[PDB]
Protein backbone atom coordinates (compact mmCIF):
# COMPACT_ATOMS: atom_id res chain seq x y z
CA UNK A 1 0.00 0.00 0.00
CA UNK A 2 1.28 3.42 -1.09
CA UNK A 3 -0.41 6.82 -0.87
CA UNK A 4 1.92 8.84 -3.10
CA UNK A 5 1.56 12.61 -2.79
CA UNK A 6 2.77 15.22 -5.26
CA UNK A 7 6.09 16.92 -4.53
CA UNK A 8 6.94 20.11 -2.69
CA UNK A 9 5.61 23.45 -3.83
CA UNK A 10 6.95 27.00 -3.53
CA UNK A 11 4.34 29.53 -4.63
CA UNK A 12 3.62 33.22 -4.29
CA UNK A 13 0.98 34.75 -2.02
CA UNK A 14 -2.32 35.00 -3.83
CA UNK A 15 -1.75 32.00 -6.07
CA UNK A 16 -3.38 28.56 -5.90
CA UNK A 17 -1.96 25.04 -5.82
CA UNK A 18 -3.34 21.56 -6.45
CA UNK A 19 -1.91 18.72 -4.42
CA UNK A 20 -2.55 15.14 -5.50
CA UNK A 21 -2.66 11.85 -3.64
CA UNK A 22 -2.54 8.68 -5.72
CA UNK A 23 -3.36 5.34 -4.14
CA UNK A 24 -1.94 1.97 -5.18
CA UNK A 25 -1.80 -1.52 -3.77
CA UNK A 26 -5.33 -1.22 -2.39
CA UNK A 27 -8.82 -0.66 -3.71
CA UNK A 28 -9.02 3.11 -4.01
CA UNK A 29 -12.80 3.00 -3.91
CA UNK A 30 -12.93 1.13 -0.58
CA UNK A 31 -11.78 4.24 1.36
CA UNK A 32 -12.60 7.87 1.82
CA UNK A 33 -9.68 10.26 1.30
CA UNK A 34 -9.13 12.64 4.20
CA UNK A 35 -6.75 15.56 4.33
CA UNK A 36 -4.79 16.98 7.26
CA UNK A 37 -2.61 20.08 7.73
CA UNK A 38 0.52 19.81 9.89
CA UNK A 39 1.79 23.21 11.04
CA UNK A 40 5.20 23.83 12.64
CA UNK A 41 5.96 20.12 12.27
CA UNK A 42 3.69 19.63 15.28
CA UNK A 43 0.00 20.52 15.35
CA UNK A 44 -2.49 18.59 13.18
CA UNK A 45 -5.64 20.13 11.74
CA UNK A 46 -8.29 18.20 9.82
CA UNK A 47 -9.28 19.80 6.52
CA UNK A 48 -11.97 17.54 5.10
CA UNK A 49 -12.94 14.23 3.55
CA UNK A 50 -14.22 13.06 0.19
CA UNK A 51 -15.76 9.71 -0.73
CA UNK A 52 -14.46 8.79 -4.21
CA UNK A 53 -17.57 6.83 -5.11
CA UNK A 54 -20.24 9.50 -4.60
CA UNK A 55 -18.07 12.66 -4.33
CA UNK A 56 -19.62 13.32 -0.92
CA UNK A 57 -17.50 15.81 1.03
CA UNK A 58 -17.46 17.16 4.55
CA UNK A 59 -15.19 20.10 5.38
CA UNK A 60 -13.78 21.71 8.47
CA UNK A 61 -15.65 25.02 8.34
CA UNK A 62 -12.33 26.81 8.83
CA UNK A 63 -11.17 25.65 5.38
CA UNK A 64 -14.33 26.56 3.43
CA UNK A 65 -13.18 28.84 0.62
CA UNK A 66 -9.57 27.75 1.17
CA UNK A 67 -9.63 24.05 0.25
CA UNK A 68 -11.58 22.20 -2.44
CA UNK A 69 -11.52 18.41 -2.54
CA UNK A 70 -12.01 16.47 -5.77
CA UNK A 71 -11.29 12.97 -7.01
CA UNK A 72 -10.59 11.10 -10.25
CA UNK A 73 -11.85 7.57 -9.56
CA UNK A 74 -10.37 6.32 -12.83
CA UNK A 75 -6.75 7.16 -11.98
CA UNK A 76 -7.08 6.35 -8.25
CA UNK A 77 -6.16 9.92 -7.41
CA UNK A 78 -7.56 12.44 -4.98
CA UNK A 79 -6.87 16.14 -5.22
CA UNK A 80 -6.82 19.12 -2.90
CA UNK A 81 -6.76 22.63 -4.34
CA UNK A 82 -5.72 25.44 -1.98
CA UNK A 83 -6.57 28.96 -3.13
CA UNK A 84 -5.85 32.59 -2.25
CA UNK A 85 -2.67 31.38 -0.63
CA UNK A 86 -0.96 33.23 2.21
CA UNK A 87 2.00 32.42 4.43
CA UNK A 88 -0.43 30.95 6.98
CA UNK A 89 -0.99 28.17 4.40
CA UNK A 90 2.66 27.08 4.54
CA UNK A 91 2.57 23.60 6.04
CA UNK A 92 2.99 19.90 5.32
CA UNK A 93 -0.30 18.43 4.00
CA UNK A 94 -1.22 14.74 4.38
CA UNK A 95 -3.82 12.56 2.71
CA UNK A 96 -5.13 9.50 4.50
CA UNK A 97 -7.48 6.67 3.58
CA UNK A 98 -10.34 6.00 5.98
CA UNK A 99 -13.37 3.81 6.48
CA UNK A 100 -15.58 2.88 9.42
CA UNK A 101 -14.33 5.98 11.29
CA UNK A 102 -10.72 4.76 11.15
CA UNK A 103 -7.49 5.74 9.35
CA UNK A 104 -5.84 2.81 7.63
CA UNK A 105 -3.24 4.46 5.33
CA UNK A 106 -1.32 7.75 5.32
CA UNK A 107 0.55 9.59 2.60
CA UNK A 108 4.14 10.78 3.02
CA UNK A 109 3.16 14.47 3.06
CA UNK A 110 3.45 17.47 0.72
CA UNK A 111 5.39 20.54 1.84
CA UNK A 112 3.78 23.78 0.76
CA UNK A 113 5.71 27.04 1.16
CA UNK A 114 3.91 30.30 0.42
CA UNK A 115 6.43 33.10 0.10
CA UNK A 116 7.48 36.02 -2.05
CA UNK A 117 11.08 34.78 -1.68
CA UNK A 118 12.94 33.06 -4.50
CA UNK A 119 15.27 30.12 -4.08
CA UNK A 120 18.66 30.89 -2.49
CA UNK A 121 21.67 28.61 -2.37
CA UNK A 122 23.70 27.98 0.76
CA UNK A 123 26.99 29.38 1.98
CA UNK A 124 29.18 26.61 3.37
CA UNK A 125 31.76 27.12 6.12
CA UNK A 126 34.19 24.66 7.72
CA UNK A 127 33.81 23.50 11.33
CA UNK A 128 37.49 22.77 11.87
CA UNK A 129 38.74 20.25 14.48
CA UNK A 130 41.98 10.30 20.31
CA UNK A 131 39.00 11.23 18.17
CA UNK A 132 38.11 14.65 16.78
CA UNK A 133 34.90 16.13 15.41
CA UNK A 134 34.83 18.17 12.23
CA UNK A 135 31.95 19.39 10.14
CA UNK A 136 30.39 21.75 7.63
CA UNK A 137 28.07 24.63 8.43
CA UNK A 138 25.46 25.13 5.68
CA UNK A 139 24.00 28.63 6.06
CA UNK A 140 20.97 30.53 4.85
CA UNK A 141 19.41 28.51 2.02
CA UNK A 142 15.80 28.38 0.81
CA UNK A 143 13.65 26.30 0.49
CA UNK A 144 14.50 22.88 1.94
CA UNK A 145 16.19 20.48 1.43
CA UNK A 146 19.97 20.28 1.60
CA UNK A 147 21.68 16.90 1.49
CA UNK A 148 25.25 16.34 2.67
CA UNK A 149 27.79 13.61 2.02
CA UNK A 150 31.47 13.28 2.92
CA UNK A 151 34.24 12.29 0.51
CA UNK A 152 31.61 11.77 -2.21
CA UNK A 153 29.93 9.01 -0.20
CA UNK A 154 33.10 7.17 0.78
CA UNK A 155 32.85 8.30 4.41
CA UNK A 156 29.67 7.34 6.24
CA UNK A 157 30.65 5.91 9.61
CA UNK A 158 30.37 8.42 12.43
CA UNK A 159 28.61 10.92 10.15
CA UNK A 160 25.54 12.81 11.33
CA UNK A 161 23.67 15.44 9.33
CA UNK A 162 21.27 17.41 11.47
CA UNK A 163 17.83 18.72 10.59
CA UNK A 164 17.66 22.34 9.52
CA UNK A 165 16.75 25.27 11.70
CA UNK A 166 14.27 27.74 10.24
CA UNK A 167 15.57 31.18 11.15
CA UNK A 168 13.43 34.26 11.72
CA UNK A 169 14.69 35.54 8.34
CA UNK A 170 12.87 32.69 6.57
CA UNK A 171 16.09 30.93 5.59
CA UNK A 172 17.27 27.52 6.71
CA UNK A 173 20.64 26.34 8.00
CA UNK A 174 22.01 22.97 9.02
CA UNK A 175 25.26 21.29 9.96
CA UNK A 176 26.91 17.96 9.25
CA UNK A 177 29.54 16.50 11.53
CA UNK A 178 31.87 13.53 11.37
CA UNK A 179 34.05 12.08 14.11
CA UNK A 180 37.42 10.86 12.90
CA UNK A 181 40.71 9.55 14.33
CA UNK A 182 42.83 12.49 15.49
CA UNK A 183 45.78 10.58 14.03
CA UNK A 184 44.45 10.95 10.47
CA UNK A 185 44.14 14.74 10.75
CA UNK A 186 46.84 16.34 8.60
CA UNK A 187 47.05 13.56 6.01
CA UNK A 188 43.55 12.25 5.45
CA UNK A 189 41.43 14.62 3.38
CA UNK A 190 37.91 15.52 4.53
CA UNK A 191 35.41 17.14 2.16
CA UNK A 192 31.71 17.70 2.70
CA UNK A 193 29.61 17.71 -0.45
CA UNK A 194 26.55 19.96 -0.01
CA UNK A 195 23.66 19.69 -2.46
CA UNK A 196 20.81 22.19 -2.73
CA UNK A 197 18.85 21.04 -5.78
CA UNK A 198 16.19 23.81 -5.40
CA UNK A 199 18.83 26.46 -6.35
CA UNK A 200 20.86 24.13 -8.57
CA UNK A 201 23.87 24.51 -6.27
CA UNK A 202 26.53 22.04 -5.17
CA UNK A 203 29.43 23.00 -2.92
CA UNK A 204 32.52 20.99 -1.97
CA UNK A 205 34.38 22.21 1.10
CA UNK A 206 37.61 20.67 2.38
CA UNK A 207 37.78 20.89 6.18
CA UNK A 208 41.31 21.37 7.49
CA UNK A 209 42.59 21.70 11.09
CA UNK B 1 -13.10 22.71 20.57
CA UNK B 2 -9.87 21.39 22.09
CA UNK B 3 -8.49 17.85 22.48
CA UNK B 4 -5.86 17.48 25.21
CA UNK B 5 -3.20 14.80 25.58
CA UNK B 6 -0.26 14.37 27.90
CA UNK B 7 2.76 16.15 26.45
CA UNK B 8 5.17 13.31 27.24
CA UNK B 9 5.27 9.98 29.04
CA UNK B 10 8.04 7.51 29.86
CA UNK B 11 7.80 3.74 30.23
CA UNK B 12 10.16 0.76 30.01
CA UNK B 13 10.11 -2.36 27.83
CA UNK B 14 7.50 -4.89 28.92
CA UNK B 15 5.55 -2.39 31.02
CA UNK B 16 2.00 -1.10 30.53
CA UNK B 17 1.50 2.55 29.64
CA UNK B 18 -1.76 4.39 29.14
CA UNK B 19 -2.17 7.54 27.08
CA UNK B 20 -5.27 9.68 27.42
CA UNK B 21 -7.29 12.02 25.23
CA UNK B 22 -9.66 14.57 26.71
CA UNK B 23 -12.39 16.63 25.05
CA UNK B 24 -13.20 20.21 26.01
CA UNK B 25 -16.89 19.47 25.25
CA UNK B 26 -17.36 16.99 28.07
CA UNK B 27 -16.99 13.27 28.42
CA UNK B 28 -15.56 11.39 25.45
CA UNK B 29 -18.09 8.90 24.16
CA UNK B 30 -18.06 5.96 21.79
CA UNK B 31 -19.58 8.21 19.12
CA UNK B 32 -16.37 10.23 19.11
CA UNK B 33 -14.79 7.15 17.48
CA UNK B 34 -11.43 7.97 19.03
CA UNK B 35 -8.54 7.43 16.65
CA UNK B 36 -4.91 6.97 17.59
CA UNK B 37 -2.17 7.63 15.05
CA UNK B 38 1.54 7.02 15.58
CA UNK B 39 4.10 9.46 14.14
CA UNK B 40 7.61 8.13 13.62
CA UNK B 41 10.52 10.13 12.24
CA UNK B 42 10.45 11.34 8.64
CA UNK B 43 6.66 11.93 8.75
CA UNK B 44 5.81 8.26 8.98
CA UNK B 45 2.21 8.09 10.22
CA UNK B 46 0.53 4.78 11.14
CA UNK B 47 -3.12 4.45 12.11
CA UNK B 48 -3.36 2.29 15.23
CA UNK B 49 -6.91 2.42 16.63
CA UNK B 50 -10.19 3.77 15.30
CA UNK B 51 -13.87 3.12 14.97
CA UNK B 52 -14.93 1.60 18.29
CA UNK B 53 -11.64 0.39 19.78
CA UNK B 54 -10.75 -1.38 16.53
CA UNK B 55 -7.10 -2.18 15.78
CA UNK B 56 -6.09 -1.30 12.26
CA UNK B 57 -4.81 -4.09 9.99
CA UNK B 58 -1.32 -5.27 10.85
CA UNK B 59 -1.13 -3.29 14.11
CA UNK B 60 0.43 -5.33 16.92
CA UNK B 61 -1.93 -6.83 19.46
CA UNK B 62 -0.35 -4.87 22.34
CA UNK B 63 -2.16 -1.67 21.28
CA UNK B 64 -5.76 -1.32 22.47
CA UNK B 65 -8.23 1.51 22.88
CA UNK B 66 -10.88 2.12 25.54
CA UNK B 67 -12.65 4.76 27.57
CA UNK B 68 -11.28 5.58 31.02
CA UNK B 69 -13.64 7.79 33.01
CA UNK B 70 -14.43 10.77 30.76
CA UNK B 71 -11.40 10.32 28.47
CA UNK B 72 -10.38 8.11 25.58
CA UNK B 73 -7.33 5.95 26.22
CA UNK B 74 -4.67 4.09 24.29
CA UNK B 75 -3.07 1.25 26.25
CA UNK B 76 0.24 -0.31 25.20
CA UNK B 77 0.42 -3.63 27.09
CA UNK B 78 4.06 -4.80 27.12
CA UNK B 79 5.68 -1.79 25.47
CA UNK B 80 8.48 -2.42 22.96
CA UNK B 81 11.51 -0.26 22.23
CA UNK B 82 10.13 0.43 18.74
CA UNK B 83 7.07 2.11 20.31
CA UNK B 84 9.13 5.21 21.19
CA UNK B 85 7.29 7.69 18.96
CA UNK B 86 4.66 10.45 19.06
CA UNK B 87 0.98 9.45 19.50
CA UNK B 88 -1.88 11.64 18.32
CA UNK B 89 -5.53 11.15 19.18
CA UNK B 90 -8.41 12.42 17.08
CA UNK B 91 -12.08 12.74 18.08
CA UNK B 92 -15.11 12.90 15.76
CA UNK B 93 -17.72 15.63 16.41
CA UNK B 94 -20.64 14.79 14.06
CA UNK B 95 -19.01 16.12 10.91
CA UNK B 96 -15.30 16.76 11.53
CA UNK B 97 -12.24 15.44 13.36
CA UNK B 98 -10.21 17.37 15.98
CA UNK B 99 -6.67 16.26 16.74
CA UNK B 100 -4.95 16.50 20.09
CA UNK B 101 -1.45 17.89 20.47
CA UNK B 102 0.27 14.51 20.62
CA UNK B 103 2.16 12.58 23.34
CA UNK B 104 5.88 11.95 23.03
CA UNK B 105 6.35 8.45 24.42
CA UNK B 106 9.79 7.38 25.62
CA UNK B 107 10.36 3.61 25.91
CA UNK B 108 13.63 3.16 27.79
CA UNK B 109 15.11 0.55 25.47
CA UNK B 110 18.79 1.51 25.45
CA UNK B 111 21.12 2.71 28.20
CA UNK B 112 20.79 6.34 29.13
CA UNK B 113 23.66 8.60 28.21
CA UNK B 114 24.47 12.24 28.81
CA UNK B 115 25.45 14.12 25.66
CA UNK B 116 28.85 14.70 24.18
CA UNK B 117 28.94 18.43 23.36
CA UNK B 118 31.20 20.03 20.75
CA UNK B 119 31.17 23.83 20.40
CA UNK B 120 32.64 25.41 17.30
CA UNK B 121 33.47 29.10 17.22
CA UNK B 122 32.85 31.11 14.05
CA UNK B 123 35.24 30.21 11.26
CA UNK B 124 37.62 32.88 10.01
CA UNK B 125 35.98 32.43 6.58
CA UNK B 126 32.54 33.27 7.96
CA UNK B 127 33.89 36.25 9.88
CA UNK B 128 35.32 37.54 6.60
CA UNK B 129 31.78 37.29 5.18
CA UNK B 130 30.85 39.60 8.06
CA UNK B 131 28.95 37.03 10.12
CA UNK B 132 29.64 34.91 13.18
CA UNK B 133 27.78 31.67 14.02
CA UNK B 134 28.56 29.56 17.08
CA UNK B 135 27.63 25.91 16.47
CA UNK B 136 26.82 23.66 19.45
CA UNK B 137 26.55 20.01 18.41
CA UNK B 138 24.98 17.72 20.98
CA UNK B 139 25.53 14.02 20.31
CA UNK B 140 25.01 10.48 21.53
CA UNK B 141 22.41 11.06 24.22
CA UNK B 142 19.39 9.14 25.52
CA UNK B 143 16.58 9.80 26.28
CA UNK B 144 15.86 12.31 23.58
CA UNK B 145 15.06 15.48 25.49
CA UNK B 146 17.45 18.33 26.20
CA UNK B 147 17.38 22.00 27.15
CA UNK B 148 19.98 24.37 25.66
CA UNK B 149 20.95 27.70 27.17
CA UNK B 150 23.61 30.07 25.88
CA UNK B 151 25.75 32.51 27.85
CA UNK B 152 27.75 35.54 26.76
CA UNK B 153 30.40 35.77 29.47
CA UNK B 154 28.10 34.84 32.40
CA UNK B 155 25.03 36.61 30.99
CA UNK B 156 22.18 34.55 29.47
CA UNK B 157 21.58 35.10 25.75
CA UNK B 158 18.00 36.09 24.85
CA UNK B 159 18.33 36.42 21.05
CA UNK B 160 19.93 34.82 18.05
CA UNK B 161 19.42 31.20 19.16
CA UNK B 162 17.86 28.39 17.11
CA UNK B 163 17.85 24.78 18.32
CA UNK B 164 16.73 21.65 16.54
CA UNK B 165 14.47 19.01 18.04
CA UNK B 166 16.48 15.87 18.85
CA UNK B 167 16.49 13.10 16.30
CA UNK B 168 18.12 9.70 15.98
CA UNK B 169 21.69 9.08 14.90
CA UNK B 170 22.79 6.05 12.90
CA UNK B 171 23.58 4.30 16.21
CA UNK B 172 20.03 5.00 17.47
CA UNK B 173 21.02 7.50 20.18
CA UNK B 174 19.78 11.07 19.82
CA UNK B 175 21.57 14.21 18.57
CA UNK B 176 20.56 17.88 18.45
CA UNK B 177 22.12 21.18 17.32
CA UNK B 178 21.96 24.76 18.53
CA UNK B 179 23.16 27.93 16.83
CA UNK B 180 24.00 31.37 18.18
CA UNK B 181 24.00 33.87 15.30
CA UNK B 182 26.08 36.98 16.06
CA UNK B 183 27.71 39.89 14.29
CA UNK B 184 31.52 39.88 14.26
CA UNK B 185 31.38 42.89 16.58
CA UNK B 186 29.13 41.04 19.03
CA UNK B 187 31.35 37.95 18.88
CA UNK B 188 34.44 40.00 19.69
CA UNK B 189 32.80 42.07 22.45
CA UNK B 190 32.76 39.31 25.11
CA UNK B 191 35.55 37.29 26.67
CA UNK B 192 33.73 33.97 26.19
CA UNK B 193 30.55 32.27 25.08
CA UNK B 194 29.08 29.07 26.52
CA UNK B 195 26.65 26.43 25.29
CA UNK B 196 25.00 24.76 28.29
CA UNK B 197 23.05 21.54 27.64
CA UNK B 198 20.74 20.18 30.33
CA UNK B 199 19.89 16.48 30.10
CA UNK B 200 17.98 14.52 32.77
CA UNK B 201 18.85 17.24 35.29
CA UNK B 202 22.61 17.35 34.64
CA UNK B 203 24.25 20.12 32.62
CA UNK B 204 27.18 19.81 30.21
CA UNK B 205 28.86 23.08 29.27
CA UNK B 206 31.43 24.02 26.64
CA UNK B 207 33.04 27.45 26.20
CA UNK B 208 34.83 29.23 23.36
CA UNK B 209 36.71 32.56 23.32
CA UNK B 210 37.37 34.95 20.42
CA UNK B 211 41.05 34.95 21.44
CA UNK C 1 -26.73 16.74 5.30
CA UNK C 2 -25.06 15.00 8.25
CA UNK C 3 -22.27 12.57 7.26
CA UNK C 4 -23.39 8.97 7.77
CA UNK C 5 -21.80 5.64 6.97
CA UNK C 6 -22.97 3.52 4.06
CA UNK C 7 -22.75 -0.26 3.59
CA UNK C 8 -19.01 -0.10 2.91
CA UNK C 9 -18.20 2.15 5.88
CA UNK C 10 -17.87 5.23 3.69
CA UNK C 11 -19.35 8.68 4.04
CA UNK C 12 -22.72 9.48 2.48
CA UNK C 13 -25.27 12.28 2.96
CA UNK C 14 -27.66 11.55 5.81
CA UNK C 15 -31.17 12.91 6.44
CL1 LIG D 1 -15.83 22.57 11.53
NA1 LIG E 1 -2.21 10.90 24.81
Amino acid sequence: VQLQQSGPELVKPGSSVKISCKGSGYTFTDYNMEWVKQSHGKSLEWIGVINPNNRFTSYNQNFRGKATLTVDKSSSTAYMDLRSLTSEDSAVYFCAGSRWYQYDYWGQGTTLTVSSASTKGPSVFPLAPATAALGCLVKDYFPEPVTVSWNSGALTSGVHTFPAVLQSSGLYSLSSVVTVPSSSLGTQTYICNVNHAPSNTKVDKKVEP
Amino acid sequence: VVVTQESALTTSPGETVTLTCRSSTGAVTTSNYANWVQEKPDHLFTGLIGGINNRAPGVPARFSGSLIADKAALTITGAQTEDEAIYFCALWYSNHWVFGGGTKLTVLGQPKAAPSVTLFPPSSEELQANKATLVCLISDFYPGAVTVAWKADSSPVKAGVETTTPSKQSNNKYAASSYLSLTPEQWKSHRSYSCQVTHEGSTVEKTVAPT
Amino acid sequence: PIPVLDENGLFAPGP
